[PDB]
């Protein structure tokens, strides 16, 4: 016998009229995982199956599972709850977000924005693809750590007081650090156009450097790091 | 469909529903360097504000500046309101200095982990006080 | 393509080192050259800096437009208020010097 | 029904799931300039290829001189020669065109001292045709491959114009005498009814690992693809051939890397003893992945455990060098320190053999079709495709060499694509359908909608799993599996009792995972009949009553004075369940295994022998 207290956000888009209300429950941590996901599925199962969120891999890598815990965005799958009976945990969406119902945000335009970087291997001639390994030396390879991991979970873009207020025009950190990945990649010919895309006062330029980003990623990554080597780069390179 | 096509049935899709936007600001987790920052807008938007009213009243108010200092004199001259008044001049002065230091090694790229903004964050608290509180009486 | 965002911000940058360069520079050497220079630095990083806040905040097409006009009018305002005061009178320097040691 | 709205959508090609099979699939298609749609219910990068972590398998000769016929003879050997040898002809000479593919897309590979991509030893694979010791030939980006694999893919799908339906919920089959005009699908977002019609279907809806209570697999591996076959009336394939992967962790059942094993990793009993070394004198816990995971469970078997329980066994990593674990296996690193507590560098791993890989599935060619089984011949199911998990062109038989699958995805993938490219032409005429067509997909949508029953989705869920895991596990005998059955039989009967709470039309996941229960009651029924009715133990399968591999010869002594056993005396062919949607029944006929590869010139068919590492 061990009960751990959990409010909920929730909404109903089918129910007349209904707006956003927080709905508590209540677990025995005993029969239950150490992870939040695990008392998330756990109230869907066993006592309100009404509770709507994304989930998929629970090991902490496709990022179905983001949401504010506890004021912080990160992965249910991989937070676990503080056992602190006293104390109760607060599930919120990611912050402001379009929500479709409960806990499942609109991320399309998150999505959308990604697309928008051109996230592949570009040559300035793939006439010749599709029969050698390119080249890449363990050095240069090197670079690409810490920036490839990332999941797309939208943790850091969401934390992003720059991407609340102007989300419509501004990339936000994930976005961003794949734009990253793909300029210091040594395989890409694409470098100085990549760059050219940011050429405007709000794509890169509203960050910051507030840091929210780098200080939330569930997966330890360093965004903020990156989105100031753009800047850098931006500023240097020539022609 | 392409990118720009897709954020713009996004934007029609949500603004022309009864969706609501999940809470921001009320329910994040606020930090230090989250804390520090807000402050450094507010620093910069405050300095800007004195800059702003000490020109624009060169301009609009009569007389000499030596003549206005007479002003301040008339009403009785506080030992303790005195310092008070230069404190609270230079306190939002030398917090946006030092944390623009600290911008400005940032747009090197330098000390951008999260036990360095901690770090360097109370660094700029303590140089704040202590340069605020001696130059306040000089 | 052009590089008029990328100038923009570095140009920020430069302005900021160059004021952080003034305020122990107007002390140690407190004058009339160094009056308008800390005019000119002054009212300029602040005019990009208000702009930031204008940029983030102020949405709209008829807005954007109106707030960047009055931004433009106030801050010109201002350093014209400041070029003014070190040309009749006692000049930002000395009047620091006399408001402090009082 | 007239409560639902209906809208009908017109493409040249369907493309259901968004995996790593599913996307190659999708823009492959495109790139032949096919209008096509690409139907998912899962985001793409969410799909269950992210986990994936072992590495993709090409003869590129990067680390010692190799050659893709000795990835050929360690595939069909490890399929135990249940495996398609004209699939696995097909695979293997694709690998490193496959690979090299993937690595102009952009995916970050490991690399060499020479610069090109790293690959090291894996479970069950061998030089020089198995007499020339280890093979280095597993691809792999560290320890996120499938990770890199999956992503590099989407990049590259947004080249192309295909139509991505996502968060598509696919319910039924669009069929109509005996030929595929797309699929129904239910649109998560806002509940409507979705009639997808085009001239080609892909199927790559991944495995079903959710029939059991532990599995390195998803919460959305829950063969909805092998679900939409079965309903159709058309057979599956092989779907008793369950592999089970031996190192998952003891906790949530996550998946820790034979890529531990390959770089130099050990598995460990109570006393000390690396036991994988008196089992297999020669491959060691590098071999098979059925023999390994055999092994393990035996140990447990016979008192000598790990924990508390004394029900696991341990991955050792602390002899390997710190900075070997940072650069190959970074992702198990943190997974089993946040799972487990365990800090790999100092600690072993509790691992126990859990469930992880479907090699049955649907029943394909080398070229991607499905194939039906009409009197004892093969027949080429019209407009009909499937890869990956999802299908069974029995590139793996018995049981799955590690770092197969990726490959199998890729590879097959670009099969349907061009199997399809090179059949017809876009701009040809989109079969037409009914104004009726998928009506009772529909109907089964309104009724589990408004269930208003009296057992739970998850309690009928749960009941299923438990029952799965314990009597069709790795060792299985005729009297369990009996049992098993007619309990998932009762089950069966049991989904006509199921209560639903969700009323909704908006994203009603109770009502999703109820249409998934379905799907992984068909998957189980085929599973646990299928297995019970084989008697004899070959790969994965493994019965206690039948030990013995029965093939048309006895292959232990050379064939020449010896008589051939008639098809339907041994068990050396693939196994075709079917089920009547309405009394549960599971009928079952068979199928022979294709041993003829595709050119003999070029790569020699591989006989059954004495199989062992
Ligand atoms: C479980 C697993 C498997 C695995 C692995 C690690 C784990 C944890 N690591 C591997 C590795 O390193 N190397 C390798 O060769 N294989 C590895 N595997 C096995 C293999 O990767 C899996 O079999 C593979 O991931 C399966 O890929 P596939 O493309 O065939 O399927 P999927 O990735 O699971 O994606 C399923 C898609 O189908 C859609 N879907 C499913 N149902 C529906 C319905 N109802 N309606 C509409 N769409 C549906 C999903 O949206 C998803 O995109
Ligand atoms: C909110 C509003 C804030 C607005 C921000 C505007 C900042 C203006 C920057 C001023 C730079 C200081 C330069 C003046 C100076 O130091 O020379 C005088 C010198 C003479 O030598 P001396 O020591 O007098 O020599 C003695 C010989 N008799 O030294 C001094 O006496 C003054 C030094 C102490 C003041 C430093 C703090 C700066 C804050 C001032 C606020 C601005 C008001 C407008
Ligand atoms: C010499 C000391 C100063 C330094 C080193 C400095 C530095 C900086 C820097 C680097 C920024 C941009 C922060 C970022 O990276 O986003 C900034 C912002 C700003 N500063 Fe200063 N500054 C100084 C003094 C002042 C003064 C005296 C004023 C008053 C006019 C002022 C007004 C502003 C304003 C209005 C902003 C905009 C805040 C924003 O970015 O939204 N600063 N400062
Ligand atoms: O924008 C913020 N300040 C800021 C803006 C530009 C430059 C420096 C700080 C900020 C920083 C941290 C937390 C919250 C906020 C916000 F909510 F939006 F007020
Ligand atoms: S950078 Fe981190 S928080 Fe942002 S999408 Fe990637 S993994 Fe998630
Ligand atoms: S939270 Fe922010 S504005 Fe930049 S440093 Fe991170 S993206
Ligand atoms: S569900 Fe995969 S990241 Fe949480």
């Amino acid at each position: 016998p061990r009960i751990k207290k959990f409010a909920i956000y929730r909404w109903d888009p089918d129910k007349t009229g209904d707006k956003p209300h927080m709905q508590t429950y209540e677990i025995d941590l005993n029969n239950c995982g150490p992870m939040v996901l695990d008392a998330l599925i756990k109230i869907k199962n066993e006592i309100d199956s009404t509770l709507t969120f994304r989930r998929s891999c629970r090991e902490g890598i496709c990022g179905s599972c983001a949401m504010n815990i506890n004021g912080g965005n990160t992965l249910a799958c991989t937070r676990r709850i503080d056992t602190n009976l006293d104390k109760v945990s607060k599930i919120y969406p990611l912050p402001h977000m379009y929500v479709i119902k409960d806990l499942v945000p609109d991320l399309s335009n998150f999505y959308a924005q990604y697309k928008s970087i051109e996230p592949y291997l570009k040559k300035k001639d793939e006439s010749q693809e599709g029969k050698q390994q390119y080249l890449q030396s363990i050095e240069e390879r090197e670079k690409l750590d810490g920036l490839y991991e990332c999941i797309l979970c939208a943790c850091c873009s969401t934390s992003c007081p720059s991407y609340w207020w102007n989300g419509d025009k501004y990339l936000g950190p994930a976005v961003l650090m794949q734009a990253y990945r793909w300029m210091i990649d040594s395989r890409d010919d694409f470098t100085e156009e990549r760059l050219a895309k940011l050429q405007d006062p709000f794509s890169l330029y509203r960050c910051h450097t507030i840091m929210n980003c780098t200080g939330t990623c569930p997966k330890g990554l360093n965004p903020g790091k990156a989105i100031a080597e753009i800047k850098k780069m931006m500023a240097t390179y020539k022609e | 469909t392409t990118a720009k096509e897709e954020m713009e049935r996004f934007w029609n899709k949500n603004l022309g529903s009864n969706r609501p936007l999940s809470p921001h600001i009320t329910i994040y987790r606020w930090s230090l360097p989250m804390a520090m920052s807000i402050c450094h807008r507010g620093t910069g938007i405050a300095l800007s504000a004195g800059v702003s009213l000490f020109g624009l009243s060169a301009l609009l108010l009569p007389g000499n500046f030596e003549s206005h200092l007479e002003l301040v004199k008339s009403l009785c001259l506080g030992p303790t309101l005195i310092y008070t008044a230069k404190f609270g001049i230079v306190f939002p002065l030398m917090y946006h200095t030092w944390n623009g230091i600290r911008h400005l090694i940032w747009d090197l790229g330098k000390g951008l982990t999260i036990p360095q903004l901690t770090q360097s964050g109370v660094v700029v608290l303590i140089l704040t006080v202590l340069s605020s509180v001696g130059l306040a009486a000089m | 393509s052009s590089k008029a965002a990328s100038l923009h911000w570095t140009g920020e940058r430069v302005v900021s080192v160059l004021l952080l360069g003034l305020l122990p520079a107007a002390y140690l050497n407190p004058c009339s050259a160094m009056d308008y220079s800390l005019a000119a630095a002054l009212t300029l990083h602040g005019h990009w800096g208000i702009g930031q806040v204008v940029t983030d905040y102020v949405r709209g097409d008829a807005l954007q437009k109106a707030a960047k006009a009055g931004l433009l009018a106030l801050s010109a305002f201002t350093f014209a208020g400041l070029c003014y005061f070190n040309y009749h009178d006692v000049g930002i320097c000395k009047a620091v010097a006399m408001l402090w040691k009082l | 029904s007239t409560q639902y709205p209906v809208v009908d959508h017109e493409f040249d090609a369907v493309v259901v799931g968004a995996g790593g099979a599913g996307l190659r699939a999708a823009f492959g298609l495109s790139e032949a300039g096919f209008n096509t749609a690409c139907v998912t219910k899962l985001f793409p990068t969410r799909s269950h290829t992210v986990a994936a972590q072992g590495g993709i398998n090409a003869a590129l000769g990067n680390m010692e001189e190799d050659n893709w016929r000795w990835h050929f003879y360690d595939t069909v050997k490890g399929s135990d020669w249940l495996g398609d040898q004209d699939a696995i002809h097909y695979m293997t000479e694709q690998a490193p065109a496959s690979v090299v593919e993937l690595e102009n897309y952009g995916m970050p590979f490991s690399r060499t001292e020479d610069g090109k991509i790293y690959q090291r030893a894996f479970g069950g694979q061998s030089l020089k045709f198995g007499k020339g010791g280890q093979a280095h030939r597993c691809c792999c980006v560290a320890d996120r491959t499938g990770h890199s694999l999956l992503h590099t893919l989407y990049g590259r799908s947004l080249r192309y114009d295909t139509s991505y339906f996502v968060e598509y919920f696919a319910l039924d089959l669009l069929m109509e005498n005996g030929e595929c005009r797309g699929v129904i699908a239910l649109c998560i977002e806002d509940g409507s009814i979705h009639r997808i019609r085009a001239r080609n279907t892909v199927v790559a809806t991944g495995g079903y690992g959710r029939t059991y209570f532990s599995c390195t697999s998803a919460h959305t591996s829950t063969g909805d693809g092998t679900a939409m076959v079965t309903r159709a009336g058309l057979p599956c394939q092989d779907l008793e051939f369950v592999q089970f992967h031996p190192t998952g962790i003891y906790g949530a059942g996550c998946l820790i890397t034979e890529g531990c094993r390959g770089e130099g990793g050990i598995l460990i009993n109570s006393q000390g003893e690396r036991f994988m070394e008196r089992y297999a004198p020669v491959a060691k816990d590098l071999a098979s992945r059925d023999v390994v995971s055999r092994s393990m469970t035996l140990e447990i078997r016979e008192g000598r455990g790990c924990g508390p329980e004394k029900d696991h066994v341990y991955l050792q990593l602390h002899h390997l060098p710190p900075e070997q674990l940072a650069v190959r296996l970074p992702g198990i690193s943190e997974t089993a320190m946040i799972f487990a507590g365990v800090d790999v560098t100092k600690e072993p791993i509790p691992v126990l053999p859990t469930v992880h890989y479907n090699m049955g599935g649907i029943p394909t060619n080398y070229k991607g079709q499905v194939l039906r089984h009409v009197n004892g011949q093969d027949q080429v199911v019209p407009g009909l495709y499937a890869c990956g998990e999802a299908a069974c062109a029995s590139v793996h038989g018995a049981n799955r060499l590690g770092a197969n699958s990726l490959l199998d995805l890729v590879v097959f993938g670009r099969a349907c694509a061009l199997s399809i490219a090179e059949s017809c032409r876009p701009g040809d005429k989109v079969p037409s359908i009914k104004p009726n067509a998928g009506e009772e997909s529909v109907m089964n949508l309104d009724k589990l909608r408004f269930a208003n029953g009296t057992i739970r989705t998850s309690e009928l869920r749960l009941s299923m799993q438990k029952s799965m895991q314990s009597h069709a596990a790795v060792f299985r005998v005729g009297s369990v599996l009996q049992e098993g059955c007619e309990k998932i039989l009762r089950l069966y009967g049991d989904l006509q009792h199921l209560k639903t709470f969700d009323r909704g039309m908006v994203w009603n996941t109770d009502l999703v995972e109820t249409l998934e229960l379905q799907n992984l009651m068909l998957c189980a029924l085929q599973t646990i009949y299928g297995a019970e009715a084989r008697k004899e133990s070959r790969g994965a399968h493994a019965r206690e009553d039948f030990k013995e591999r029965v093939d048309e010869y006895d292959y232990s002594k050379p064939i020449q004075g010896q008589q051939k056993k008639p098809f339907q005396e041994h068990w050396r062919k693939h196994t075709l369940s079917y089920v009547d949607v309405k009394t549960g029944k599971v009928s079952l006929e068979y199928r022979p295994v294709i041993d003829k590869t595709l050119n003999e010139a070029d790569c020699a068919t591989v006989p059954p022998a004495i199989r062992s590492y």
